[PDB]
């Protein structure tokens, strides 16, 4: 996730301006999104024509 | 001598990186060379950035 970068995610479901000038915030979710088993409710995409 | 199809192993989700200099690894199949080598070896993973 960032400018002039590449990948599944950031040609598939989630591309920046290369011109951005904003900011990337984050911290880990373990204790919150994450169940037991797997949390199936997060949805990618691998494929695109 | 040969044809070489970059599309499958780039969009196989199979590869823990895959970073090139030099070329952009998008636009790949629209470029053409004398010969390309493939240098092979087993490393550590903290050794990747050497």
């Amino acid at each position: 996730i960032a400018p002039g970068q590449t990948g599944k995610i950031a040609d598939y479901n989630y591309k920046l301006p290369d011109d951005f000038t904003g900011c990337v915030i984050a911290w880990n979710s373990n204790n919150l999104d994450s169940k037991v088993g797997g949390n199936y409710n997060y949805l990618y995409r691998l494929f695109r024509k | 001598n040969c044809v070489a199809d970059y599309s499958v192993l780039y969009n196989s989700a199979s590869f823990s990186t895959f970073k090139c200099y030099g070329v952009s690894p998008t636009k790949l199949n629209d470029l053409c060379f004398t010969n390309v080598y493939a240098d092979s070896f087993v490393i550590r993973g903290d050794e990747v950035r050497q």
